[PDB]
């Protein structure tokens, strides 16, 4: 799995279920899975049929190698600095219309805060997730 | 198991009496045994890189894998058969075998796929059945 | 018999629709929409026309209440504006 | 589930009585929500485009209380809601002072409003509610709509980084079963 | 130059009539008077209702730059439904033929449009296909309006924060029972009766033994035709 090239591959296979062509919405899942974000202007600026080849080029063309999960840290220098209580933080999650179920969010908690602390901050979620890849 | 073949296959690829794990796999695959990286890493922690005939026999016993069958080996292929036909394309099958574990190379996988059947659409069950013989 | 067969059939299609489109465990935060029959005056008006014009007057009574009567009391109770809202209500015609 | 009734018609079976009670129930259902009004005007009876008939329109200007809705300018405040409904809508502006244990809800509002640059003129914090001027509410929703976007992608990034881990963990279980396919293929390559 | 009626210096009866006169005739029917919104019936499609406009109000950031419309309201209603998590209600008010039923459809079409294409539109399919059936079965031609609603329609809809209807509940009340049996002159019965006795296939014309639109006692034989209405083409759309 060495560098990113072989790690982007493993991902495409999964999100398409080893399909030559991936689903449009599943490609949006796939880009999110590497800390890549787009505007409606760039979102419309995407092909009809999406293959593996394009994805690899796209990943190189996008994915910030310095900070992969910058969009987690982008929530200014007060919210990222302050700790959010486990339950109150999940309130924000469910409110922002999350797709993750009870188990999925528990899985996430088991990855983010594995010491089972009374509270959790954002700069920590990103740091764990960069070591997750 | 053939006692005559074991002694013959050892002497054929031995160096200064001892044998390298790499030769011991080739010799196991000559008998009809399938040693994997898990079988290799177990024998390596014990007697280093080079092993004598006695240490070599205890290696061939791990290569046996009696619990092996079609239903046991298809588990990864079945995880990717969402259409529920019992069939995967040669393209689909090749990527599975290249990405994870004892990562076979593209042409190692491609040739092994054609050696089974000329057809693109391959039944993973009949395939395991064939390669296990 | 013809009246009841048509009305129950029209409402059976509504039930068949609601059987497939309704959420299990009801609604939590839903979006209401109200399309009624608007004020209609002909040369000859009957009970049909009476029930329609009643609906319109009802929708108005609740409009005037929410938009004016309630807002006037809200601003006053919060301690913002003691000022009165001047408006015409159907209070009398709705009661008759 | 229709009541098979025989003899004299009951008060609950009478069309008008059955109509008013259905209407009555519907109105309360609407009173419990936050209504929005669309006031449609029919300009002429001839059913013709670009044809203005001042009488017919004027009656409708009264009957929909369009001219009467003008006195609502006197109020001067566009946004008006309790501390709770406000603080849930505008928590993203600064979750920090938003979920403060020491600071009270009346004062949390003040902080997040002043955080968004607003001055004591654009708002007037009432008895149980927070009021904002049309000018004031524009500022707050502009800042909130930049921050909603910040967390909208922030969540969607976490969403998939776990959805990825889902497919990953469900694949790791099949991996030893696959290693055996890969060891039996090498075995077959030795024979040929 | 401006959308809100309350921005005039003199807000007297004629001054408001003229402000609305010049807006309607220059084909700008929607005029605010916050919280109220005035929609004058243009009687011709201005194209301001099409998908292009839906997408505008949907994906446009500043609400200030956008002109008054049924979609301005549809977005601000959905902005509170998810913003504060409070149930909201839309109310189309006006006389017979003011544009209530049509405006409902436009605001329904707005909620039908989703930003991200990853939704189960199977539920949203039946929801939208119900309306041309509800107008065939519940709406009839009158002297006031040719698509006059003889029934009261009420909906409850769970809409996504990006768009698209997840679930719904169409609750119809008070159907004009008399319209089925007797109809006045130049006034027509429920559209579906005329639609079925014009657009039915040769198989249903023999199995049910269907006769001409004039041959029925429950149907006004002289009012049978409606201007600009093809009950055959409407029936095709009704069946699907
Ligand atoms: N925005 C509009 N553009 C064009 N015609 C319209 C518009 N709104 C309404 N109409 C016309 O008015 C007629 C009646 O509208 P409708 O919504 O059914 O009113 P109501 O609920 O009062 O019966 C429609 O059939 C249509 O021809
Ligand atoms: O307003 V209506 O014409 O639907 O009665
Ligand atoms: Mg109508």
């Amino acid at each position: 799995a060495s560098d990113m090239e072989e790690k982007f591959r493993e991902a495409f296979i999964l999100f398409s279920s080893c399909s030559d062509h991936i689903e449009m919405y599943k490609f949006f899942e796939l880009m999110n899975s590497f800390g890549i974000i787009l505007t409606n202007d760039e979102k419309a600026a995407l092909p009809n049929d999406i293959n593996m080849d394009y994805w690899l080029n796209f990943a190189k063309k996008h994915y910030n190698y310095e900070q992969p999960f910058k969009h987690i840290n982008n929530v200014n220098e007060q919210n990222t600095n302050v700790q959010i209580k486990i339950d109150n933080f999940l309130g924000i999650m469910k409110a922002l219309d999350t797709r993750l179920t009870e188990s999925d969010l528990n899985i996430l908690l088991q990855i983010t805060n594995p010491e089972n602390k009374t509270t959790l901050n954002l700069k920590t979620v990103s740091q764990k997730l960069t070591e997750s890849i | 198991v053939d006692e005559s073949d074991v002694r013959i296959y050892f002497n054929e690829k031995s160096s200064g009496g001892k044998i390298s794990i790499d030769n011991a796999s080739y010799n196991a695959r000559k008998l009809g045994l399938a040693p994997s990286s898990i079988d290799e890493k177990k024998i390596k922690e014990l007697y280093g890189d080079n092993l004598t005939y006695e240490q070599y026999l205890e290696y061939l016993s791990i290569c046996v894998h009696d619990k092996d069958n079609v239903e046991e080996l298809i588990k990864m292929f079945a995880h990717f058969d969402n259409n529920c036909t019992g069939y995967l394309t040669k393209s689909q099958m090749k990527n599975i075998l290249t990405t994870w574990g004892d990562a076979l190379t593209d042409q190692e996988a491609i040739d092994a796929l054609n050696a089974f059947s000329s057809e693109d659409n391959i039944d993973y069950k009949l395939f395991c059945e064939d390669i296990l013989q | 018999l013809c009246k009841a067969m048509y009305e129950k059939l029209f409402l059976w299609i509504i039930r068949h629709l609601n059987s497939r489109i309704e959420p299990e465990g009801g609604f939590k935060t839903f979006m209401g929409m109200l399309d009624i029959f608007g004020f209609e005056v002909f040369k000859n008006n009957s009970l049909e026309q009476l029930f329609i014009n009643i609906t319109n007057e009802m929708l108005q009574k609740n409009f005037v209440d929410i938009v004016f009567e309630r807002e006037s009391k809200l601003y006053k109770d919060e301690g913002i504006s003691t000022a009165e809202l001047k408006y015409t209500s159907n209070k009398e015609v709705i009661n008759v | 589930g229709q009541v098979i009734e025989k003899g004299k018609i009951a008060k609950g079976s009478l069309i008008g009585s059955q109509f008013l009670n259905q209407l009555t129930s519907l109105m309360n259902l609407i009173n419990s929500t936050e209504p929005h009004f669309i006031r449609c005007i029919k300009p002429n009876e001839n059913k013709k485009p670009l044809e203005w008939c001042e009488p017919k329109i004027l009656i409708q200007l009264h009957a929909l209380s369009i001219l009467e809705a003008l006195v609502l300018r006197q109020l001067g405040y566009s946004y008006r809601r309790t501390f709770e409904e406000f603080l849930y809508q505008y928590k993203f502006v600064d979750i920090a002072a938003a979920e403060d244990s020491s600071v009270e809800n009346q004062n949390k509002c003040v902080n997040i409003l002043k955080l968004s640059g607003l001055s004591e003129s654009m708002y007037k914090i009432g008895k149980s509610m927070v009021f904002l001027k049309q000018e004031g509410a524009k500022i707050l929703t502009k800042i909130q709509r930049e921050k909603l976007v910040e967390w909208e992608n922030c969540v969607s990034v976490i969403e998939a980084a776990i959805l990825k881990h889902k497919y990953k963990q469900k694949v790791n279980k099949n991996i030893p079963s696959l290693l055996r396919v890969q060891a039996h293929i090498r075995k077959k390559m030795v024979a040929q | 130059s401006f959308g809100d009626i309350g921005l005039l210096n003199h807000t007297n009866i004629p001054c408001v009539l003229d402000f609305l006169k010049h807006r309607y005739l220059k084909n700008q029917i929607y005029t605010t008077a916050v919280p109220l919104i005035v929609a004058i019936n243009p009687y011709k499609d201005l194209g301001n209702t099409t998908n292009e406009w839906i997408r505008r109000y949907r994906d446009t950031a500043d609400h200030t730059k956008l002109p008054p419309h049924v979609f301005t309201c549809a977005r601000e209603a959905l902005s509170n439904l998810h913003g504060v998590n409070k149930s909201q209600t839309i109310i189309v008010s006006g006389e017979s033929g003011a544009g209530k039923t049509e405006a409902t459809k436009q605001i329904m079409r707005y909620f039908a449009s989703s930003k991200s294409g990853n939704m189960d539109l199977r539920i949203q399919t039946a929801i939208m296909a119900a309306n041309p059936v509800l107008e065939a079965f519940g709406n009839a031609k009158t002297i006031r309006n040719n698509n006059s609603s003889r029934f009261g329609r009420f909906m409850q809809l769970v809409i996504s924060h990006e768009g698209g209807i997840r679930y719904g509940s169409v609750v119809a009340f008070l159907l004009e029972k008399s319209r089925i049996i007797t109809q006045d002159d130049n006034e027509r019965s429920y559209h579906i009766f005329y639609q079925f006795l014009k657009g039915a296939n040769s198989t249903m014309k023999s199995k049910f033994g269907l006769k001409g639109v004039t041959e029925y006692k429950l149907l006004n034989p002289n009012s049978t035709e409606v201007s600009g209405v093809d009950d055959v083409k409407d029936f095709e759309e009704v069946i699907e």
